[PDB]
């Protein structure tokens, strides 16, 4: 029970902080949206009324 | 037999030689020169 028993939590906090400041400064470069089309047809068997 | 004509012709008369003088606007590079390079900013995370 000393300062050596606080290393794992220290690493957790350090990891979270590094993940945050690696993204605050990263540049924002937006991409161009493409591949948009109507390709969601639905199949099945017809009714074919008899008479 | 039929003649196609127009109306409202806009032309400018002068009546003096001095009226051929107009004015433009230029940049004075003597005291407001053109920049050559950007500012080169550097950032640090708080």
């Amino acid at each position: 029970m000393a300062s050596t028993t606080r290393l794992v939590n220290d690493r957790k906090q350090l990891e979270q902080q590094v993940k945050d400041d690696a993204r605050i400064l990263a540049d924002a470069r937006g991409l161009n949206i493409t591949t948009v089309a109507n390709d969601s047809a639905t199949g099945g068997q017809a009714i074919r009324n008899v008479g | 037999y039929v003649a196609v004509r127009i109306s409202r012709f806009q032309l400018e008369v002068l009546r003096d030689l001095h009226d051929l003088v107009r004015s433009r606007t230029y940049l004075d590079v003597s005291k407001s020169p053109l920049a050559t390079t950007p500012i080169r900013v550097v950032e640090y995370v708080r």
